[PDB]
């Protein structure tokens, strides 16, 4: 049905570029800066790479070759293309290392992404077959609707007063006729459950006035109706009467495609010291000391809250390259806003010495010159 | 101890230059 | 993509006379080199190593810790083929030049035999035993025996993975144990900081591997059996191998400068 | 001429404009790519080479086998092509075919990350040492850049305190 | 003089149903284990390691270039037996008590299957995949996965230590472990029956998958000691 030229373009590589996804959502009513913009929470464009023989020529599979001054010399060839050809007849591109290397630095932590917990710490993977599911059947009941993570309806608490009115006017209002049918299908289960439970000692499923009365009966118990309305509009659960309905469901996969490990329950076998007690520590940078009374640390390019415990209390211009702290990444999770939040904890003393020993920074090596 | 007060002044000075939250 | 290439003298069809059955060499090279290349392809399918050669992937992924898994498959394919590429269908008479250096360096060809064979068994682990040619800018050509572990490479450009000394039975509190432990951290610290311990010549002309012996279990476990009772086993495998060495080609790659 | 219509023209239009204007190329996979990469934003951080080698990639792609094909890397595109195949041949639905190809994609990514860690751990057990990693290299670059900011802040704060104190006309020196 | 111990349920003659054939178990244990012991007896005869069991010889001779040959054969002989010492003739159900802790450590039994099988197929060489138990802050009963790569002893005594029972009980940064389950990845066990693994069939993957269906969980839970909430 398509010409041989159109058949090649379809399976082409440039045609397989993913569309630019919307940026990570922020406070809608809050002010921002439009001129300047820093790194985003998660990437929105695809990072591109070439062969070393092609990069020297500036060929990146794009319309035109890129300038060599701004694309050669570095170690990791990474580029983000905003427009393959803009109104200035140039390929508006930028470096893609801010996110390309943030992914490699994160995966160097060797930690999975667990489901958000409430405060008995039980880290459960997000790739479990019982929770990580998106295809549901119309017979899918309510008790199993909490395991899902991808809902078609919006989170009512997250919408603004304006977005909620537009939703009520254009999504739920024209679905009244369909909802009445949804009740009739339930009546088919209400008249058969009591009519087929004694046979082991379907209904017409089409009514007009019986539905009007059944809905009135539910006015005394509003909870049983919300579960019936939400199940139809496919709304994410809100309150317990369980799946972390505090901040809402995630706008992406619970892992966000940054890590695919399913557990950290393993021991690192050291060449000389055998297995280790905890995973190797990672050095972090101190940002925004307490003296907001909360501190921020940069671990593998991500910003997280400092350990619950100086260098993190007051700024010190004497320290070269800023204040740095060795820590251990206990848990990593993806909030409902798409951010990756780490629960950092202070690292032990002996561990930091073991890590520094391999790289050649330990002052008193634990091996050889350690009589006690 | 006054030498500790001037440190608080120098600290907050840099905190003002970090124009980012 | 990387594809399997035929062997030297149709070993896949007939195999060696009294060293490997045609079925063993089939499971050792065809059914294994193909298995390694399938995994090697998936790792470099969309990277700069897609069209690079095996040895090029070895030297380029030697130090990078995020590519150690790529090094294994690339180094293993290079080392494996290097082993079969030096075997002869019929025993070869050792040349005069090579017969001289071996006696001058190791004392006698029979002494070099037990040294390599003795190192294969003394290592107790799948690896490769190399016959390296070292020649410093001021010193003459000198032959020595280097034994690498699972997938370590002998080339100087890939010294980061010159896995030649186990750490579980070589680093301890004993006098010799502490010495090995010091050298261990001295390398890791020097390599990490970028410093070089042993100055080498440009182009990696210092060490030039000439002969190799693949001690992995997939190459001899089937033919020579496990080895219980002193019959066959890894021992006889190393002995029979010594008879099929291509001393004609070994002498060639050695490039022993004529000075007699 | 009348350009190729990649999408059906609006039938309700009675006086259509832009008849001689090329139309947008859209495929059934566009809807699928947007779904996947929105559920896996950090999948865009994995660099992908859109540079063509010989244009013969689609000759060895048989999506009836699985996600691992010849010539192309395991990427979000593989899930979309595998999903589209299931959603058309095996009659699965958009969600069902999505979950299947999506789960096959995770198990492959897990092995890739588990192999890096194990490959480095075993190398050191036999005397293998490596260079600096991104975690260390990334921090050193921050140090060198943090210093540049310190010098700027130290030199920029002196401007305000000096200009501030000099704001008053205290030059009389009474 | 160490002697070849008989396997649990006559695996030498009948072998496991779907895991290993009687011929493979012969070359895997009956022959290989003997080959190791014969070389081990020749090295300990006329010394203080004649009557000592395998485990004691491992802890005694560990991390020393003089007795490297003894540790290798001793450790390999122990790990090899420990592997066959946890295989059941038929699939056995996992105890409810062990099923609980596996879910508290790994989140699910499927996550454990992939972490062990995945860890085995990702080694690129010999070694053993262990499921050890330990005590960690916050989880008195902690189950972790460990991987020894070649003749590697999982016990803490087989590693370097410091003095000032002079030598400390734990290595620097290490802990006390109790190897419960094991998985032998040497070619002597899987290469014969399952082959190399070309095309995606056979090899460690097919070998490791079948191993998971023949684990004697009754003995795994026993050695786990899940009732001992505190270990010292």
């Amino acid at each position: 049905g398509v010409s041989p030229g159109g058949a090649l373009l379809r399976t082409s590589r440039m045609f397989s570029l993913p569309p630019v996804i919307p940026p990570p959502p922020g406070n809608k009513l809050q002010m921002i800066s439009e001129r300047a913009s820093a790194t985003e929470a998660y990437p929105t464009h695809q990072v591109l790479t070439t062969f070393e023989s092609s990069r020297s020529r500036g060929d990146w599979g794009l319309k035109r070759p890129l300038p060599l001054k701004s694309t050669t010399g570095t170690t990791y060839p990474m580029v983000k293309v905003k427009e393959m050809d803009s109104l200035e007849q140039i390929t508006d591109f930028t470096s893609g290392t801010q996110h390309g290397l943030t992914l490699k630095k994160f995966q160097a932590l060797n930690i999975p992404i667990s489901t958000p917990s409430e405060i008995r710490p039980v880290q459960r993977s997000v790739f479990e077959a019982d929770t990580d599911v998106t295809a549901f059947s119309p017979d899918e009941q309510i008790q199993e609707a909490e395991k899902r993570w991808k809902f078609s309806g919006p989170w009512l608490a997250g919408m603004t007063p304006g977005e909620f009115k537009e939703y009520l006017a254009k999504t739920v209002r024209p679905k009244r006729a369909e909802f009445r049918k949804f009740i009739q299908k339930k009546i088919a289960a209400q008249k058969t459950e009591a009519a087929n439970r004694e046979l082991q000692e379907k209904p017409e499923s089409i009514t007009d006035d019986e539905v009007t009365e059944y809905l009135r009966r539910l006015r005394n118990d509003n909870q049983v109706l919300y579960d019936l309305v939400g199940q139809f509009l496919d709304l994410a659960p809100l309150k317990p009467p369980s799946p972390y309905g505090g901040r809402g469901p995630p706008i992406t996969h619970p892992s966000a495609g940054i890590s695919y490990l399913r557990t950290a329950a393993y021991l690192n076998n050291h060449p000389i010291y055998g297995p280790q007690k905890s995973h190797p520590p990672v050095q972090a940078r101190v940002l925004k000391p307490r003296r907001g009374n909360d501190a921020k640390i940069g671990v593998a390019g991500f910003v997280a809250d400092g350990p619950l415990g100086s260098v993190m209390d007051k700024f010190d211009p004497s320290i070269e390259g800023g204040a740095k702290l060795w820590v251990n990444v206990d848990k990593a999770t993806v909030d409902s806003t798409g951010r990756v939040q780490l629960t950092v904890s202070d690292a032990k003393a002996t561990d930091v010495l073991i890590a520094k020993e391999l790289i050649g920074d330990a002052r008193e090596p634990i091996f050889g010159s350690a009589p006690k | 101890v006054q030498e500790l007060l001037q440190s608080e002044v120098t600290s907050n000075n840099y905190m003002r230059m970090m124009r980012r939250r | 993509q990387h594809y399997l290439m035929p062997l030297r003298d149709n070993f896949e069809q007939e195999g060696i006379r009294n060293f490997l059955s045609p079925g063993s060499v089939n499971m050792a090279y065809t059914e294994y080199q193909t298995f390694i290349l399938e995994k090697l392809n998936a790792l470099v399918v969309g990277t700069d190593f897609e069209q690079k050669d095996t040895k090029s992937i070895v030297l380029a992924t030697a130090r990078d810790p995020e590519l150690a898994h790529v090094f294994n498959h690339a180094s293993m394919a290079h080392n494996n083929h290097f082993f079969f590429d030096h075997l002869s269908p019929v025993p070869v008479k050792m040349g005069d030049k090579l017969f001289y250096h071996i006696n001058e360096n190791f004392g006698s060809v029979d002494t070099l035999r037990d040294e390599m064979i003795g190192t294969a068994v003394s290592m107790f682990g799948p690896g490769f035993v190399w016959l390296v040619r070292t020649q410093l800018p001021g010193q003459p050509v000198a032959l020595r025996v280097m034994a690498t572990y699972l997938a370590g490479s002998p080339y100087p450009g890939a010294h980061w993975r010159r896995q030649e000394m186990d750490a579980q039975t070589s680093i301890g509190s004993s006098p010799q144990g502490l010495s090995n432990g010091q050298r261990f951290f001295e390398r890791s610290a020097a390599g990490f900081k970028g410093n070089k311990l042993e100055p080498t010549a440009p182009g990696g002309t210092d060490l030039i591997p000439i002969l190799c012996l693949n001690t992995w279990e997939y190459a001899w476990l089937r033919e020579y059996g496990t080895g219980v009772g002193g019959m066959g086993g890894k021992l006889a495998y190393a002995q029979s191998w010594w008879n099929m060495i291509d001393w004609a080609k070994v002498e060639e790659e050695a490039r022993l400068e004529t000075r007699i | 001429p009348y350009p190729i219509q990649h999408s059906p023209p609006n039938p309700r239009a009675r006086k259509p404009r832009n008849l001689f204007r090329p139309t947008k190329i859209v495929y059934p996979e566009d809807e699928l790519r947007r779904d996947f990469y929105r559920d896996h934003p950090w999948e865009l951080a994995r660099p992908r080479m859109i540079i063509e080698l010989d244009g013969k990639d689609a000759r060895f792609l048989d999506w009836s086998k699985g996600l691992r094909q010849r010539g192309i890397p395991l990427s979000g595109e593989s899930v979309v092509q595998r999903q589209l195949w299931l959603m058309e041949n095996q009659g699965m639905t958009k969600q069902e075919a999505y979950d299947k190809a999506r789960h096959e994609f995770y198990k492959l990514r897990q092995l890739e990350q588990m192999e890096r860690r194990i490959a480095v751990e075993e190398a050191r057990m036999v005397g293998g040492y490596f260079g600096k990693d991104l975690l260390t290299v990334g921090m050193e670059l921050e140090n060198k850049t943090y210093e540049s900011w310190k010098k700027w802040a130290t030199t920029e704060i002196a401007r305000q305190e000096s200009a501030r104190a000099s704001m008053y006309t205290n030059v009389v020196d009474n």
